[PDB]
């Protein structure tokens, strides 16, 4: 999974607003703090190299 | 799992944003349609499974 890709983001992005700083989705009162819990996703997944 | 119940939502205005606000309902992301505005957009013949 060396070729990381950002499947999830805050919302749609305008052109040239590329994803450089990873900001995971927040959908709760508390921000996602070090845990990949429910409704909170991380870009760390295999890029289908099989 | 081997015998799903047959029930569908018809002629309803059931809000799905209250489900999104609810803590237990943690899966709301959508691959091909709007994740958070699914309810607002119109649709027909919604089938339910258990």
């Amino acid at each position: 999974y060396n070729y990381l890709y950002r499947l999830f983001r805050k919302s749609n992005l305008k052109p040239f607003e590329r994803d450089i700083s990873t900001e995971i989705y927040q959908a709760g009162n508390k921000p996602c703090n070090g845990v990949a819990g429910f409704n909170c996703y991380f870009p760390l997944r295999s890029y289908s190299f099989r | 799992v081997y015998a799903w119940n047959r029930k569908r939502i018809s002629n309803c205005v059931a809000d799905y944003s209250v489900l999104y606000n609810l803590a237990p309902f943690f899966t709301f992301k959508c691959y091909g349609v709007s994740p958070t505005k699914l309810n607002d957009l119109c649709f027909t013949n919604v089938y339910a499974d258990s």
